[PDB]
């Protein structure tokens, strides 16, 4: 899994509440605040020092809300963590409508 | 100043039953939402019951919770309030549901109505 | 309440309407002040004083 | 909660899903009942707002 959620609003900043859609190791996150979206948001995963698994670092998706309005959390979908197999058998298929 | 006129007054029988309905119709409870009150000597206010169209639960207050009950009909278009087993404590001015500005609502606090008026006087003693 | 040294909690404000609608929350994080706001009522206890 | 123990927080709140019986209060608990000024108390488990 790379894509790790979606983006929804009309300014994409502290000018208008947007969803936000991320995913994680331990639940689905789903909020809403009038996020200062990024340029280029992403999360920010890097090998850790001894673990040797994938460790979160920086939430780069945003650098300020100044607003709440609403959170929510689910189960996790289907988690592919390590890369393996020559194959993309994880397909997830997602519809969006408001 | 004026008084506002309730069923009842005077000297009032220690464990007895009485009831209490507003007489003036300048100002009625209904405009402001059925209700009664009662001022005990002195400047204390406090709020005795009242009767919620759903006509399943009555909003009791603490302080007499289980005692009053009140009657109603279908075609009456009153409400009469009755007191049960009444006590020396019992004794207050009874006013008539009235609010210094204007609201409608149903609730269950002491400082829901006052009003300038004083009320009917009614000494309870055994 | 009654006890002196409350008056911390006291603290006047207006609404939050944002948007060109009228009566709609804070939604475009706008600019808004505190302190003692225009009111009606009695020379008495009141927001003005 | 006594968190908003001022006036100038209002909680800036919302809810998603209220499903909560107003009987439900008689389960020994001991909130105080409901209060409702232009419905009467028991509209919050009858109708939808
Ligand atoms: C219950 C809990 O710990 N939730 C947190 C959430 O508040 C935070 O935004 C997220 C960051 O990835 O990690 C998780």
């Amino acid at each position: 899994n790379i894509i790790r959620g979606w983006i929804f609003g009309t300014t994409l900043d502290s000018k208008t509440q947007s969803l936000l859609i991320v995913n994680n190791a331990t639940n689905v996150v789903i909020k809403v605040c009038e996020f200062q979206f990024c340029n280029d948001p992403f999360l920010g995963v890097y090998y850790h020092k001894n673990n040797k698994s994938w460790m979160e670092s920086e939430f780069r998706v945003y650098s300020s809300a100044n607003n709440c309005t609403f959170e929510y959390v689910s189960q996790p979908f289907l988690m592919d963590l390590e890369g393996k197999q020559g194959n993309f058998k994880n397909l997830r298929e997602f519809v969006f409508k408001n | 100043q004026v008084q506002l006129v309730e069923s009842g007054g005077g000297l009032v029988q220690a464990g007895g039953s009485l009831r209490l309905s507003c007489a003036v119709s300048g100002r009625t409870i209904s405009t402001f939402g059925m209700g009664w009150f009662r001022q005990a000597p002195g400047k204390e206010r406090e709020f005795v019951a009242t009767i919620t169209r759903d006509e399943d639960m009555l909003l009791y207050a603490d302080s007499v919770k289980g005692r009053f009950t009140i009657s109603r009909d279908t075609a009456k278009n009153m409400v009469f309030l009755q007191m049960n087993s009444l006590k020396i404590e019992d004794t207050a001015l009874y006013y008539c549901a009235v609010r210094r500005d204007s609201s409608w609502g149903y609730s269950r606090q002491s400082t829901e109505y006052d009003y300038w008026g004083q009320g009917t006087q009614v000494t309870v003693s055994s | 309440d009654s006890k002196v040294g409350g008056n911390y909690n006291y603290l006047y404000r207006l609404f939050r309407k944002s948007n060109l609608k009228p009566f709609e929350r804070d939604i475009s994080t706008e600019i808004y002040q505190a302190g003692s706001t225009p009111c009606n009522g009695v020379e008495g206890f009141n927001c003005y004083f | 909660a006594t968190r908003f123990a001022s006036v100038y927080a209002w909680n800036r709140k919302r809810i998603s899903n209220c499903v909560a019986d107003y009987s439900v209060l008689y389960n020994s608990a001991s909130f105080s009942t409901f209060k409702c000024y232009g419905v009467s108390p028991t509209k919050l488990n009858d109708l939808c707002f």
